[PDB]
RNA sequence: CGGGCCUUGUACACACCGCCCGUCACGUCAUGAAAGUCGGUAACACCCGAAGCCAGUGGCCUAACCCUCGGGAGGGAGCUGUCGAAGGUGGGAUCGGCGAUUGGGACGAAGUCGUAACAAGGUAGCCGUACCGGAAGGUGCGGCUGGAUC
RNA sequence: GUCUAAUACCGGAUAGGACCACGGGAUGCAUGUCUUGUGGUGGAAAGCGCUUUAGCGGUGUGGGAUGAGCCCGCGGCCUAUCAGCUUGUUGGUGGGGUGACGGCCUACCAAGGCGACGACGGGUAGCCGGCCUGAGAGGGUGUCCGGCCACACUGGGACUGAGAUACGGCCCAGACUCCUACGGGAGGCAGCAGUGGGGAAUAUUGCACAAUGGGCGCAAGCCUGAUGCAGCGACGCCGCGUGGGGGAUGACGGCCUUCGGGUUGUAAACCUCUUUCACCAUCGACGAAGGUCCGGGUUCUCUCGGAUUGACGGUAGGUGGAGAAGAAGCACCGGCCAACUACGUGCCAGCAGCCGCGGUAAUACGUAGGGUGCGAGCGUUGUCCGGAAUUACUGGGCGUAAAGAGCUCGUAGGUGGUUUGUCGCGUUGUUCGUGAAAUCUCACGGCUUAACUGUGAGCGUGCGGGCGAUACGGGCAGACUAGAGUACUGCAGGGGAGACUGGAAUUCCUGGUGUAGCGGUGGAAUGCGCAGAUAUCAGGAGGAACACCGGUGGCGAAGGCGGGUCUCUGGGCAGUAACUGACGCUGAGGAGCGAAAGCGUGGGGAGCGAACAGGAUUAGAUACCCUGGUAGUCCACGCCGUAAACGGUGGGUACUAGGUGUGGGUUUCCUUCCUUGGGAUCCGUGCCGUAGCUAACGCAUUAAGUACCCCGCCUGGGGAGUACGGCC
RNA sequence: AGAAGGGGGACCGGAAUAUCGUGAACACCCUUGCGGUGGGAGCGGGAUCCGGUCGCAGAAACCAGUGAGGAGCGACUGUU
């Protein structure tokens, strides 16, 4: 509008908020796992949901997502943790990916048997 | 106030060929006959000449209808603009309608359209597209 | 009380048994303030100042030259001042963290009090402002129609 | 403490490219440049070997080549919630210092320089050819390679030498590890490795100097973690395999089933054929018209032609032997999106990018089967671009969706009517030079093709010089009246300010009459009165607002403005063409004006009336209704600076059917037929409507149409016009 | 607010004959005066800069503010 505006004050594009944080710019970033325990999703989809409090090693604290079924996670466990949002619930932002140091791959997986953590059999 | 009696000029093309005015009349400068001797030998208008007005010169020029009552002029744009000029060099002038239009180029061979400019091998400012 | 036709208003469409506002209570999170407190950063002023360059002094040392053979000439060691990093002192600036206590925000649940708005929403509604009130809100003054009436 | 040299050191003689002074001769771009002369001063060196034409040196200088130093135009992040920064700072003189100009430093003198085109400051960051993405413009990024810069444990400084961030040099301070006999010393992997530590995560303490580049020596030769390679990581790109031709009774098994069958499926069994890759065996490299020795070479050179020299490496590659033989997994299948049935689970497990699925029949969870897409890869994450025309230059918008500042004036800036001549800065044409190499594109060439490489041609958009041009923009010197302004004559108006002043009405007071109600509501009550209320008459006090005119109207930039008179005063409109001659438009900031409420001081206070109180209503009633009633409303002077300050529509200008009102002028025809009719034109102000525009509503000559100039503003909703800072 | 917190301070010499600023004499010029123009002697004052010298110490003895931060109350000077 009135170039003479636009030399004056330039066209500015708006702050793209970082969409991923507590992980700087790390695809996937390892935590302590504190505090383990399971929450329920918002006024829809009434489940129970498995989530850890994790330290991650960025210094900060974050809420993940256990993926699949099962978990052998109590209070340490050396977990390394990726970007990923559930839609159900307000503070996951994150998921540990399963198997791990101490994230054992989810038992009796024999179908995309890549995410959840699995070998392919013996 | 007044500026750029180019885009004026156009302007009034452009409403007057809108309402299928016979004949359009303006104040005369030697840019617009000029601009009405490209759009002559170009084909978008019929006559055009000058009155003694009561000040200066008064430029009236005559809009061209086919058999029937349709434009002869498609449009038209002002494509220099006192608040940005635009400059075109020989080997990428402006192609208006892929050719099938028009752009008044201003030269130092003074004003001449897209095909002189292209082929007598000077470019410069783009005033305007009429097609 | 219910029903039908036309028009009007509507933020209702589960269709007024609709929608919907705000406190209060419960939970979670982000965040502001806060006596104070813990850090960082960059300067500034002054003090002390290494090496080091520079400017002065230089009895102690001395192979290149002269010489009257006595020595001399030329140089060196050593000593002081200016500037100077670091350090010290001080008062500010500035960026952060924590902070008893406190304030609002957002999201949550089938909680409590009302019913403020949407129909003339039951006192038309909104805007600014002022005062008042548990809370939505009420009222005054001016304004608007994003309301009405003749 | 003795003793010994040198191409180490010192002293000399001569030697112009030191100097000074005076001059010539050429050129300019000013300090200035070169070639010379006269005179007076000055400064350099060196030797080493020999088969008897083995050879290495040195010094003074003129010019090249190369490297470098410095300076400058342009370009390249965020931020004003950073507006005042600068004193050796700005300049000069005389000096010093430097290789060199230079406040580079110093004595003196003056008081200048930078900045809204962003100084100073805060944050972030190595930069680039390039790389990623994109149609491009753009956006992201700066990793391999290459160029430039900076640094070398942290901080400060000098030395040698042509040349110094002097990584593996020196001096000092500081921090860290080690030895000491405690006095004292040593060290700096961001070189090649490699170790520890952080991380999600990135490797061998290998070989060769075979080649090239480099260092040194007459040379052979020695050094080179440069370099050539080699090992490990699917880390990425490319290439190739894990068989092929037949092969139905369309076999078993699996799955589904409407129980007749379909599907896997020529896919299998079987027959037949050939061995890319892997296996064994063997020969065996190019990279070396190279590097040295010994025959001959007329000497420099050259080969007839003989020995020997490759880390890669017995590697790549050729050939023989054997037989399908040793070699496939990954993801997904509701829509985007290509790919479906069954069983197990039953808001549970769980899936998911999105919107959604699962609560007894799940194409959407787990398993099976089938299928799809890939394939030594397939998926998840993270990052970036794209889609996103959702920062819009290309390429967006602001009446109601987010968006016109409340209004105006005006600073910088942007922008600018008609015409003449010139300059040629922009613009534009051509050439020259540069725009390294590599990268990207085109064409060939070779590694078995490919990836990769090489060559030739584009790219290198930009910049500098010369020669053209002046149409447009710009500078200059002019001109014109059309925009703008002035003058003159008229005109309309609630435009503003000050003073005085008028009447109605309300309230109160004084009196006259007069008696029992008045007031108020949906109905009441509180309340007023019986001490004389309400009512009615007369007089008086006071405050506020100015009925009828009055309108749909007028005026004002907006906010706003009307009882009358007087005084002062602003703007607007029309006409004449008398004057100026583009003086215009807009306007970041800024300044002024700015309803009501509110605030300060001082007045005033009738009526109304936030607050307050009572009454009523009500479940409650902090309300609506009633009764009172304080601030306030009014005045003067300041402050505030906000409104649905709205046409929810910024200003200016030009153009684009009309129809009909109304307000203010001018002008022509029946002109005295008065008719104060008809027409034209200027400026308003409304309604309706065409084209056009719009998501629609609607706007529509007073645009939300068609265009141009300038400004303000928006980039999903909340959080929030809030916090923090700052200004008032 | 003298916020706080710092620095300099003595003597001698030079700058220094007009350094500078205060006061203004002999002898020259002009409307004749307790007059005016210049002129600068001696006499005092202050400040700076440079160099040197001395001590433990230069404000020299005597003299001569402690400062900062947070509350309560009272505004304040004053009065009892
Ligand atoms: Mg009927
Ligand atoms: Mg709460
Ligand atoms: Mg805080
Ligand atoms: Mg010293
Ligand atoms: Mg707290
Ligand atoms: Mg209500
Ligand atoms: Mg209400
Ligand atoms: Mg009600
Ligand atoms: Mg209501
Ligand atoms: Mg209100
Ligand atoms: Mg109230
Ligand atoms: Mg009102
Ligand atoms: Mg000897
Ligand atoms: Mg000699
Ligand atoms: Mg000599
Ligand atoms: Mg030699
Ligand atoms: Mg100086
Ligand atoms: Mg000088
Ligand atoms: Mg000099
Ligand atoms: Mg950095
Ligand atoms: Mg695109
Ligand atoms: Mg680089
Ligand atoms: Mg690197
Ligand atoms: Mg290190
Ligand atoms: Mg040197
Ligand atoms: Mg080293
Ligand atoms: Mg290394
Ligand atoms: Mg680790
Ligand atoms: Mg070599
Ligand atoms: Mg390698
Ligand atoms: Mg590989
Ligand atoms: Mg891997
Ligand atoms: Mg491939
Ligand atoms: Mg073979
Ligand atoms: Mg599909
Ligand atoms: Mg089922
Ligand atoms: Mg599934
Ligand atoms: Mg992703
Ligand atoms: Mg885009
Ligand atoms: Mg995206
Ligand atoms: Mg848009
Ligand atoms: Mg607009
Ligand atoms: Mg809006
Ligand atoms: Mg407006
Ligand atoms: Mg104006
Ligand atoms: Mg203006
Ligand atoms: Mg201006
Ligand atoms: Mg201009
Ligand atoms: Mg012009
Ligand atoms: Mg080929
Ligand atoms: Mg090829
Ligand atoms: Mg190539
Ligand atoms: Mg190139
Ligand atoms: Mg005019
Ligand atoms: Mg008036
Ligand atoms: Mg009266
Ligand atoms: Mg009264
Ligand atoms: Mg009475
Ligand atoms: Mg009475
Ligand atoms: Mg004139
Ligand atoms: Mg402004
Ligand atoms: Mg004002
Ligand atoms: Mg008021
Ligand atoms: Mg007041
Ligand atoms: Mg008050
Ligand atoms: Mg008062
Ligand atoms: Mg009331
Ligand atoms: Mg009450
Ligand atoms: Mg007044
Ligand atoms: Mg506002
Ligand atoms: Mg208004
Ligand atoms: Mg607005
Ligand atoms: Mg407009
Ligand atoms: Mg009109
Ligand atoms: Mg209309
Ligand atoms: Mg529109
Ligand atoms: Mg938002
Ligand atoms: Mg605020
Ligand atoms: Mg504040
Ligand atoms: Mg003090
Ligand atoms: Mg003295
Ligand atoms: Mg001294
Ligand atoms: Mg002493
Ligand atoms: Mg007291
Ligand atoms: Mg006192």
């Amino acid at each position: 509008p009135t170039i003479q505006q636009l030399v004056r004050k330039g066209r500015r594009d708006k702050i793209s908020k970082v969409k991923t944080a507590a992980l700087k710019g790390s695809p996937q970033r390892r935590g302590v796992c504190t505090r383990v325990y399971t929450t329920t999703p918002k006024k829809p989809n009434s489940a129970l949901r498995k989530v850890a409090r994790v330290k991650l090693t960025s210094q900060v604290e974050v809420t993940a997502y256990i993926p699949g079924e099962g978990h052998n996670l109590q209070e340490h466990s050396m977990v390394l943790v990726r970007g990923g949002r559930v839609k159900d619930l307000p503070g996951v932002r994150y998921k540990i990916i399963r198997g791990s140091l101490d994230t054992q791959g989810v038992k009796n997986r024999k179908q995309a048997r890549s995410r959840y953590g699995a070998k392919k059999e013996k | 106030t007044m500026t750029d009696p180019i885009a004026d000029f156009l302007t009034r093309l452009r409403n007057a060929n809108s309402a299928y005015h016979d004949e359009v009349s303006l104040p005369h400068s030697k840019l617009k006959a000029n601009i009405a001797q490209i759009l002559k030998n170009e084909g978008y208008i019929s006559d055009f000449r000058t009155e003694d007005a009561r000040v200066g010169k008064s430029l009236v020029i005559q809009l061209k209808y086919g058999p029937s009552r349709e434009r002869s002029i498609a449009g038209l744009r002002r494509v220099s603009k006192p608040g940005l000029r635009v400059y075109a060099k020989s080997t990428n002038l402006p192609r208006v309608l892929g050719g099938l239009g028009v752009a008044i180029i201003s030269t130092s061979s003074g004003l001449l359209t897209d095909r002189q400019a292209a082929r007598q091998g000077v470019g410069g400012e783009v005033l305007a597209y009429v097609w």
